[PDB]
């Protein structure tokens, strides 16, 4: 089970572990379009209205 | 007579390879690698908490 060898190096040298806390946040960037909607889509009414 | 020759080569092996070997010959990896992660990477443990 050599697959998890880097995971032990993910414990003390855990820069990678905190590095990918954004890619899953990037994975929900489509869900962040609603968060984008509350401000960006409010500029849609600037020219719409 | 016995010691002086013993003190130089055999009890030398029973001294130089006694306190870092006799108990710890398998604990050198528990001496140095222990200091590699929990003493050298010790400050690197805060890295996950800090970032």
């Amino acid at each position: 089970y050599v697959r998890g060898l880097l995971d032990e190096w993910w414990e003390q040298p855990a820069s990678t572990v905190v590095d990918w806390v954004t890619v899953d946040g990037q994975s929900v960037a489509a869900w962040q379009n609603h968060v984008k909607q509350l401000l960006a889509f409010y500029d849609k009414e600037s020219l719409r209205t | 007579c016995t010691h002086i020759q013993n003190l130089q080569q055999l009890l030398f092996a029973s001294s130089t390879t006694a306190q870092p070997i006799l108990t710890p010959w398998p604990l050198m990896k528990e001496l140095d690698e222990m200091g590699k992660i929990n003493s050298k990477l010790s400050t690197a443990v805060e890295e996950v908490t800090l970032e």
